[PDB]
């Protein structure tokens, strides 16, 4: 059951280069085990065993390779993989990429110990996401409503407010008795380390917040196992301490930018732009941590935000998260500057999950039928108003002129709130309907004559 | 008024509860401590030499 | 690049057998 | 030649395992590598050593670990106790997995055998195989009722014949119990109700058929555009948001095939999880009872977060099960999820064995790893006595990267497969489903079904032969409005630019949660296109004979009179063939049939 044998301490180096160190005449080496560097300068570095061909044994550090001597320094050979010390005392406290405190505190006193790659849930086992969360966005909770069990990013880009929103969701996130909320950062400012701290803060939600931040000049290799940790954590609360947990992987672009680097170090086999070919199996071993079993009342949830290069959904990063995931939430830049505040751009944003989260015992019977209509209505105006930029403000068909009507009653109304409004999901719906009250009763296509008879004439 | 009233919040805190949840697992680690340093040192004084599974 | 690549770290280790 | 029974581990790195002290080992053998016996596959072996790519996790193997040889490949078990279970990649029982830890985990290290041998099935023997009846491979020696649909047809190997010494008597039965024994040359080899057949080995069988029968979908630009055999091949690219599996749930819930194998390679969780929950309270009538179709549904999950080279492993575990339902004379139906994740699975592999890369990364063999698995399928005359016919069709959805279909795996799959319904991304930013792009979507199964379609539907084949020629001239003036303008149209060119608007609209939309779109049958897909065309021909009627001379129909008119007929025609969709007779609805067709003639 526990380790009693003392650790063996090699001074046997015999090759380092780039982020990888080769040790031989190692004794039964194992893989992904831990060891423990100390330097000939007397610092500490941690690593983790890549590869071993008999005697060998390819560690690579945490930290970089900066240092390491080929005869003064001692690697200690931890016999074990990497488990972290978790607890329900790691809720109300920050930490590092690695595993250590940074608010001035002690280290956690380990209810147990559990491996951070984990171990899938088995399929037969694992139950639908059913109860939507009302998060308190309209174009969320109108038209890509997320579920309690769903994994969903928010397909973000550059300079655009997705810290923001991400703080948004997280003050208003209630079904339609509060979130344990595990929060990881990684490859981020100081600035938006600050953001996102002081506002837990303020909201006096850090009595139930777990800040695993990494900062970005914080070392790339811890990047890896920064949502592994968290989610680990994350597990430990929802399936064992049955717990409603949200996390949340904020900048998922610079985790895959630190796997491409350490790939790239290794020279593995590249796919698209340089990620290495595993880069949907590393991604999907942190993104089907998620949703809730049979044998529990627990649950998580994940919404990983990332930025995507050049407002591009074709690129590596958000191109294999919507494969993994449940749908996404697209933010938009001409959105942005227009100064809406959700600049949400709902045409290439999607919730799987959203059928089965409405309905008529879920929120109310019209739900799925508007929803089908304004996100129609949207698609129809945006080649309108794509068309009338070629041939004319005025030699258009006058239907024409209603889908002009729509788009700017529809952005100004519909989508933009406020950062502190929490509209219920029987206010937007009510807001929503008001958009559909400017067409004809017969151009609604989606929507069919039996709901109509009862919402349209108000 | 809300600079007065935020330093009775303090003391109701700050000494009050703080302060009840130090003694109160003081003692708990007080009435549990012989029995898990006699479950501790059991454990460093019971070597039990073995070789690797692979020999 | 890779082909090539995989190739230069080939015939080092050809090289290596033949000293 | 003293052929030691261990290995032990030389180097894991990854997925693979390169195992020393293995001399007189096979390629594709079977090992256990590991103190907790991960199942591996050997693939490579340079003289005293072998490299072993491991369907497990192989985080904790140390070097000096044993690796047990097995002497036998990769295989399954065949037999009762498989209709409406759930398996992962090596076939371990997902359901008695977690029911004997008690846990929500795959310990991965569990031996639990494929089928249960403690489940008491009611055999019976085939009537008419006396003792001292000779037996070949193949034949129907019992017949086993695994529920009320799947008649479970107990079959004697491909391999080995004789004579019949014992048969067993009808009554309840494990899968360990002893059913037949023969005797060939002087030696009794017994046969119970299970068999090993390994799974990277085609079934034996008599002679291949050409395809006749269609693959009805139940949806309607499936069915009538590019359609599909049973016995016949077909992809479904697209990118993500496009609707792959939702073509896939339709299929595997209202087809008219007998079984339905479905196989999760590399998917989503929650994907495998609705699948049985909402497929047991579905249900289908076949001979005046109703039974779920969870009764002829049987599961393959390997998803994305189990291991990795488990995606090959259960590919090819869903096609042997799938040739197996074949052998009884069903017509089995096989859905790989992505075709796409196993192809990344070779890549990752061949990542570690340090190949050289065909294009974007891919091994060299990807192609004939692909036409191995596709060629599997077909209607096909089974072996054995009771002369039976089986088919198995594979609809595989390629997951192409950033929806771009000039990609390895699918330039290599479509040289293979004969149908092809690549779905649209511009076409989910509307919420048009189903999604299939009616452009570049073919199906070669059109010379093979032209003559069920002269026997049944005699009207059909000028039906969606005109219907393509709308929809593709459409395509070749809507370029024009979006450059020159609508002002500049010929009058049989705005006809056909709002008959096509009625197309994609009625007949080529279908949505599958709505009751009177969840299944189309073929004679609402006739019905409302043999009205959608013929209005089309009649106001073409209104145009080129009422050319120049008189004051004539400039198409602004039929608008004004046919207002209600405009409805009559986009509102047939809606005419519920579940809860409506199909002689009502047909009826309510020819109906509109009239009524157009009468306001023309
Ligand atoms: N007939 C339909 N009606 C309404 N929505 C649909 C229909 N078909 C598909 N969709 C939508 O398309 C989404 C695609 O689901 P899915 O197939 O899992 O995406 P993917 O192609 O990546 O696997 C569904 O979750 C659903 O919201
Ligand atoms: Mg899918």
């Amino acid at each position: 059951n526990y380790l009693s044998q003392p650790r063996l301490t090699y001074k046997t180096v015999s090759g380092v280069n780039g982020p990888l160190v080769i040790l031989d005449h190692v004794k039964f080496p194992r893989y992904a085990e831990i060891v423990h560097l100390t330097l000939p300068d007397g610092t500490k570095r941690s690593g983790q065993v890549l590869e071993v061909s008999g005697s060998k044994a390819v560690v690579q550090v945490f930290e970089g390779t900066s240092g390491i001597d080929a005869k003064k320094t001692s690697c200690e050979f931890t016999g074990d993989i990497l488990r972290t010390p978790v607890s329900e005392d790691m809720l109300g406290r920050v930490f590092n990429g690695s595993g250590k405190p940074i608010d001035r505190g002690p280290v956690v006193l380990a209810e147990d110990f559990l491996d951070i790659m984990g171990q899938p849930i088995n399929p037969q086992c694992r139950i639908y996401p059913e109860e939507m969360i009302q998060t308190g966005i309209s174009a969320i909770d109108g038209m890509n409503s997320i579920a309690r069990g769903q994994k969903i990013p928010i397909f973000s880009a550059a300079g655009l407010p997705h810290n923001e929103i991400a703080a948004q969701i997280c003050r208003q996130a209630g079904l339609v008795e509060n979130f344990a909320i595990v929060f990881a950062a990684m490859g981020v400012n100081m600035e938006t380390a600050r953001f996102f701290k002081s506002d837990f803060e303020e909201n006096g939600s850090m009595d139930n917040v777990c800040l695993f931040l990494n900062l970005a000049n914080d070392p790339t290799i811890e990047r890896i196992i920064t949502p592994r940790l968290a989610l680990t954590t994350a597990e430990f609360l929802a399936y064992q301490c049955e717990k409603h947990v949200l996390v949340i992987l904020t900048d998922m672009s610079s985790y895959a930018e630190a796997l491409r680097e350490v790939s790239a170090a290794r020279e593995e086999v590249p796919g698209r732009r340089g990620f290495p070919g595993y880069m949907y199996t590393d991604l999907a071993t942190i993104y089907e941590r998620a949703g809730r079993v049979e044998g529990r009342n627990g649950s998580i949830t994940q919404i990983p935000i990332l930025t995507m290069p050049n407002d591009d959904i074709t690129h590596p990063i958000p191109d294999l998260t919507g494969y993994i995931t449940e749908g996404q939430i697209y933010v938009d830049r001409q959105l942005h500057n227009r100064q809406i505040y959700p600049p949400i751009n709902v045409l290439p944003s999607l919730s799987r999950l959203m059928k089965s989260a409405i309905g008529e015992g879920m929120t109310r019977k019209d739900h799925a039928d508007v929803s089908n209509q304004l996100y129609a209505c949207y698609a129809i105006g945006k080649d309108v108003q794509a068309m009338k930029a070629v041939v004319g403000e005025e030699a258009l068909t006058s239907d024409d002129l209603l889908y002009l009507e729509f788009l700017q009653k529809f952005e100004r109304n519909f989508i933009a709130q406020g950062p502190y409004e929490n509209r219920t999901v029987y206010e937007t719906l009510d807001i929503g309907w008001q958009l559909l009250r400017i067409f004809p009763k017969e151009m609604l296509k989606r929507i069919p004559q039996s709901t109509l008879s009862e919402f349209y004439p108000r | 008024q809300a600079a007065m009233g935020s330093q009775g919040n303090l003391s109701a805190e700050v000494e009050q509860a703080t302060r009840r949840q130090v003694q109160g697992m003081q003692s708990s680690q007080q009435r549990n401590r012989e029995r898990v340093l006699a479950q501790l040192l059991g454990m460093v004084c019971d070597v039990r030499p073995q070789v690797h599974p692979n020999y | 690049f890779y082909r090539l690549k995989k190739i230069q770290e080939k015939k080092k280790i050809l090289k290596e057998k033949s000293d | 030649d003293k052929e030691s029974t261990f290995g032990y581990v030389h180097g894991v790195s990854g997925p693979v395992v390169t195992a020393c002290d293995m001399a007189g080992a096979a390629m594709y053998e079977l090992v256990r590598v590991g103190h907790s016996e991960l199942v591996g596959e050997i693939i490579r072996l340079e003289g005293d050593m072998a490299t072993i790519q491991v369907y497990e996790e192989t985080s904790g193997v140390s070097v000096g670990d044993p690796v047990l040889r097995t002497g036998k490949p990769l295989s399954v078990e065949l037999g009762p106790g498989i209709m409406g279970a759930i398996f992962d990649g090596i076939q371990r029982p997902l359901s008695d997995i977690s029911s004997q830890t008690q846990s929500i985990y795959i310990p991965r290290g569990v031996n639990v055998s494929a089928l249960s041998r403690d489940v008491k099935w009611d055999f019976t023997p085939c009537k008419n195989l006396r003792v001292g009846s000779h037996i070949t491979g193949g034949d129907i020696y019992g017949i086993v009722n695994e529920n009320s649909l799947i008649k479970h047809k107990i079959m004697l190997p491909p391999r080995n014949r004789g004579t019949v010494t014992y048969i067993a008597p009808p009554g309840n039965y494990d899968t360990s119990d002893v059913v037949l024994e023969l005797e060939f040359e002087g030696i009794k080899e017994k046969f119970s109700m299970v068999q090993v057949w390994p799974v990277r080995q085609v079934r034996p069988v008599t002679e291949k058929l050409p395809a006749n029968h269609p693959l009805l979908t139940g949806q309607r630009v499936l069915d009538a555009l590019f359609p599909c055999v049973q016995g016949g091949t077909t992809a479904i690219p697209g990118a993500f948001g496009c609707g792959k599996t939702v073509i896939s749930q339709s299929l595997s819930k209202y087809s008219n095939s007998d079984v339905i194998i479905y196989v999760g390679c590399g998917e989503r969780g929650n994907e495998m999880s609705e699948v049985l929950r909402d497929f047991p309270e579905l249900t289908m009538e076949v001979d005046g009872k109703v039974e779920s179709i969870m009764k002829r549904t049987a599961l393959v999950a390997n998803t994305s977060n189990m291991p990795v080279a488990a995606r090959e492993a259960s590919i090819y575990t869903g096609i042997t099960l799938s040739e197996y339902f074949r052998d009884m004379g069903y017509h089995v139906s096989m859905m790989a999820d992505s075709t796409s994740r196993w192809a990344e699975a070779l890549r990752e592999i061949s990542g570690r064995l340090a190949e050289m890369p065909a294009d974007s990364g891919y091994p060299a063999y990807l192609g004939a790893r692909l036409a191995s698995f596709y060629e599997r399928a077909g209607r096909v005359k089974c072996l054995g006595n009771p002369e039976r016919e089986g088919s198995v069709s594979i609809v595989g959805a390629v997951s192409p990267p950033g929806g771009d279909f000039s990609d390895p795996v699918t330039s290599a799959t479509l040289g293979i497969v004969q149908v092809f319904w690549g779905l649209d991304k511009k076409l989910a930013q509307r919420k048009h489903f189903p999604s299939v792009n009616w452009l570049i979507s073919y199906s070669k199964y059109m010379r093979a079904l032209d003559e069920y379609y002269d026997k049944h539907f005699t009207e059909f084949v000028p039906l969606r032969t005109k219907a393509k020629e709308i929809l593709q001239e459409e395509e070749d003036l809507a370029e024009i409005v979006q450059l020159v303008g609508k002002a500049s149209l010929a009058e049989t060119d705005k006809i056909t630019l709002e008959v096509a608007k009625l197309i994609k609209d009625d007949f080529l939309q279908q949505n599958g949660y709505t009751p009177y779109d969840r299944f189309c049958p073929f004679y609402k897909t006739v019905g409302m296109l043999s009205n959608m065309i013929a209005f089309y021909d009649m106001a073409r009627r209104a145009v080129e004979t009422t050319a120049q001379s008189d004051n004539k129909i400039t198409w602004s008119i039929i608008r004004e009179h046919m207002g209600e007929i405009l409805y009559k025609l986009s509102s047939m969709k809606f005419k519920d063939p579940v809860k409506d007779g199909e002689a009502k609805i047909k009826a309510d067709y020819a109906q509109l049939l009239e009524d157009m003639q009468n306001a023309f």
